[PDB]
């Protein structure tokens, strides 16, 4: 059995390093089956309607379809195992690193309660399988030693599933592998798997590419997948969520005009509203009211010069100039307004959009992400701003500050990098400069 | 602590720390021309690390004008001798694996053993104007001679690395953190020019960050940046959540939790480098 | 130079020469210019226009297929979407370029037989290719231009 | 960068340029830290000494 593990590892860490490569092939093999899905005909002869292929000088494409679907559900599936091996251990650091200071600090389950996230996270306290994905390992302590006193201790190791905390506590003082392991941690960790928006999208990607066999037109929704690949088309889908508030009441509120649009017609215009060309058999839609309404909004909204177009015209008489006021506040309301604020509404909120990806590049490019001085201030010397990022204020010189400090003993600091490490552990910020480095203060004698 | 360093800055320390750079820079050109004398010359500079740090832990919270840094710098005039034999000695053989890693002199070598003779190898060094005369026979003197005809130029290069790569960091780190101190010393800028090859290897890992504690003053604070970390640093896994990062921060993010939402994005960062060092090959 | 000596060959090979006034004067050049100053834009709202009427033409090869018939006359049938290469063309010359929808050429849905499932299919495509991408283009260049 | 290779080792290098002791200037510059022989064969120079 160890050699079969070992094999496994090797194969899910060769998997998990070629992951880029893994999604490129699945994207390209995707393109590739639904490329050579434009050759379908229908005919009622065979080879019911019958679904066959048509090729010229070629019978290589029928197999290779059949080749490319196995190979697609194959690299789907594999893509699943990879995401299951890299990035889940990731999604649950940000959520035990988060609640783990949401109890000890402010405090989330032991003095107030609760959002479905706090009521499916009481399902991880009583494990002992908590900190096992994260650095901090003593939490548990951390807080009997620090809420303790206040409410009953024994309530408290109740509630933190802590098993044996009098005498586990005095045992570190002084000094079947599915069955070892926790049913209710791992129902806890798939349970937020589930909750997150890549795994669901990358779950749609793989039932449907099962699906795909079934009927081998189904393989058209993964072409949708370049409106979420590249983040140029995923603002345009984006844009549509953005401001869908405000969208979806233009819409109720070109519904119920139209609506009303409806209702005088039916009963001052009935007579007008006949589609037929023939004499003898006689098609007035306005009849029914239903069946009106749904002639409004589907030809109504979709003309772009009223209603009037697929309506015979007011040269008789009876209501002349009734009906023709009528289709001019109906051309002018639906269309000419209420559908130019629909396309006023999405563009605009398509161009803000961009318009904040690009000014974050820009006050990226003059502000200094850590102190409060633009780049106003270090054109006295010439590459200043530069000088200030790279060499000063880089960002990456403070988590390489930060991994130094991990690494090294505590009794191995100075007195400047003990000072910040004690301010770090309470979370306290105060030891950034914040409008101030090493060119306000010492201005006047550093030449 | 003020008291103590005004107490170290009036007592007779430097007369002592003078004599000891005199001690040490005699001893490491007297114990380099033997290959038994390595185990005395590893513990000699792990000892001239002690003080470094020591001289280092002097300077801390030391203002852009002071006696502190003054004090040590005339103590480095009073002491020119021997200083300048530490950082010629940091150099040289600093120099030399970029020396021999020129395409000319392993050209220059054509034995299949790779055991160069003595006399080719000193006027192929003597050909480039970076060593100079006194420098080369210096350097074979301190080299094996084994009937002058194997030298193990890959030997003799990985030799003082490995046991000076913690001083020959820190004396850069002396040098650079009284610089920007004091300016506009010329004793000083006569110490950057001598020791220019120490700083410009030592400049991808020496790390320079700014904390602001202690009354309101701003200090420079200096560490070191390993070759494993800066590597994992730059690569593209890395970078994207750093390209994310930066733009849900200056868009919706607040002034007052942005350097909330950077310590919880540097800890996320120590995280996905080490289950990227547990997947690497 | 090499197009006015292939004048001689045939001399309606000359009117290139007046696309000059595109490039000559710096007012219609910066028309010219906006559409390579923002192509990497426009190339993939192109590529996303074409992939999603091409998702509308296999949900209408699949189910609606009996109601796209151009030919009006009843003994010589012209059935557009019986080849998918030949109805997908269909769609991205008609139904961009209506501007109503790709209802405007087909039959309406009076029969009961797939009422309700046409009468919301043509709406949510008017509302897509037209009303948004195409206003998503033009949306583009102008501001481009501005 | 490898089109303008070509045009090192003419002599008519300088020709419409105002400046034309320029390989005497790098070589003044970079002739010490590598082969002179090498960077003359490189830049063109016929009979450098
Ligand atoms: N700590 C900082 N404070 C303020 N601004 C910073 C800081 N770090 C970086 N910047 C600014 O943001 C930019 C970030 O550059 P980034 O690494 O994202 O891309 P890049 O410079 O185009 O990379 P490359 O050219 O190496 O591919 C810097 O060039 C600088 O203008
Ligand atoms: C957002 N969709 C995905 O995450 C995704 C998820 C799965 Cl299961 C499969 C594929 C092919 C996906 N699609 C990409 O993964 C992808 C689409 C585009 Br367009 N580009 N792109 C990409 N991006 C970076 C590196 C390599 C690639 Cl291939
Ligand atoms: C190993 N390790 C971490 O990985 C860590 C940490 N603080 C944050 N992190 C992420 N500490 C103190 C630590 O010892
Ligand atoms: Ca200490
Ligand atoms: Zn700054």
């Amino acid at each position: 059995w160890g050699e079969l593990e070992v094999q496994r590892v090797k194969f899910l860490n060769y998997l998990s390093r070629n992951f880029y490569t893994l999604r490129f092939l699945a994207l390209f093999l995707a393109f590739a089956i639904n490329f050579i899905l434009l050759f379908y005909k229908v005919s009622d002869s065979p080879p019911n309607m019958v679904y066959y292929f048509l090729e010229e000088s070629t019978g290589y494409m029928e197999p290779a379809l059949w080749c490319l679907s196995l190979l697609h559900t194959l690299v789907a599936f594999l893509c699943i195992i990879g995401y299951n091996c890299l990035k889940v251990p990731l999604v649950i650091f940000k959520r035990e690193k988060e609640l783990a200071r949401k109890l000890e600090f402010d405090g989330l389950y032991i003095t107030e309660q609760p959002d479905v996230k706090g009521q499916w996270d009481r399902l991880v306290l009583n494990t002992p399988s908590f900190p096992s994905n994260y650095w901090d390992k003593f939490v548990k302590r951390k807080v009997l030693d620090k809420h303790g006193d206040i409410f009953g201790r024994e309530r408290i190791a109740e509630l933190l599933g802590m098993d044996l905390a009098s005498l586990e506590i005095t045992a570190h003082n002084e000094r079947t592998w599915l069955m070892s392991i926790d049913v209710k941690y791992q129902i806890w960790k798939f349970g937020v798997i589930f909750t997150d928006n890549s795994f669901l999208y990358l779950g749609w990607y793989m039932v449907m590419s099962l699906l795909g066999h079934y009927n081998n037109f189904f393989f058209a929704a993964h072409l949708l997948d370049i409106a979420m690949g590249v983040k140029t088309l995923r603002t345009i889908l984006s844009s549509v969520t953005h401001n869908g508030k405000q969208l979806v009441m233009t819409v109720g509120l070109l519904a119920v005009v139209v609506y009303l649009y409806t209702v005088v017609a039916f009963n001052f215009f009935r007579k007008f509203y006949n589609k037929s060309e023939d004499e003898d058999e006689p098609d007035m839609k306005c009849d029914d009211m239903m069946t009106c309404y749904l002639f409004h909004m589907y030809v109504g909204v979709r003309a772009g010069g009223g209603i009037g177009d697929e309506i015979e015209d007011p040269a008789g008489d009876e209501y002349e100039l009734y009906r023709v006021v009528f289709d001019i506040t109906f051309f002018f309301f639906v269309i000419v307004i209420l559908l130019a604020i629909i396309q006023g509404l999405i563009i605009d909120a398509f161009g803000e959009l961009r318009d904040q990806q690009e000014q974050v590049k820009e006050d990226m490019e003059t502000k200094c992400f850590i102190c409060g001085i633009g780049s106003d201030y270090f054109d006295t010397t010439p590459h200043g701003f530069e000088t200030h990022t790279l060499e000063e204020h880089n960002l990456a010189n403070y988590m390489f500050f930060l991994m130094y400090l991990i690494n090294k003993d505590e009794t191995e600091h100075t007195g400047q990098e003990s000072y910040v490490w004690k301010m770090y552990q309470e979370r306290c910020w105060d030891f950034f400069p914040a409008g101030d480095c090493f060119r306000k203060q010492y201005e006047d004698q550093l030449s | 602590c003020t008291g103590n360093q005004q107490s170290l800055a009036h007592s007779r320390l430097w007369d002592a720390v003078v004599g000891f750079l005199h001690v040490f820079a005699h001893m490491m050109m007297k114990l380099a021309q033997d290959s038994s004398q390595i185990e005395l010359l590893k513990e000699l500079l792990d000892l001239q690390k002690d003080m470094v740090v020591m001289l280092l832990s002097l300077l801390e919270g030391n203002v852009v004008n002071g006696m502190i840094a003054r004090q040590m710098v005339d103590m480095l005039v009073e002491s020119s001798s021997n200083v300048e034999m530490i950082l010629k000695f940091f150099d040289m053989f600093l120099k030399l694996k970029d020396i021999v890693g020129s395409e000319a002199f392993q050209d220059y070598v054509t034995d299949p053993r790779g055991l160069i003779s003595k006399k080719d190898f000193q006027k192929a060094m003597d050909s480039q104007k970076q060593f100079t005369g006194p420098e080369i026979q210096f350097l074979l003197s301190c080299s094996e001679a084994d009937e002058n005809e194997m030298i193990n130029f890959e030997e003799f290069a990985n030799r003082f690395q490995e046991p000076a790569r913690d001083i020959g960091f820190n004396v850069a780190v002396l040098l650079t953190n009284l610089s920007e101190h004091v300016p506009h010393d010329p004793r000083l800028r006569n110490f950057l020019e001598l020791a220019e090859s120490i700083l410009e290897y030592f400049r991808p890992y020496l790390g320079r960050i700014e904390i602001m504690g202690a009354s309101r003053r701003i200090e420079r604070i200096y560490f070191e940046i390993s070759e494993t970390n800066r590597a994992q640093w730059e690569m593209p896994q890395v970078k994207e959540s750093k390209r994310q990062f930066i733009f849900d921060v200056v868009n919706e993010g607040g002034e007052a939790e942005k350097m909330e939402l950077f310590v919880s994005f540097c800890e996320d960062t120590i995280f996905e480098m080490q289950i990227a060092a547990q997947i690497s090959e």
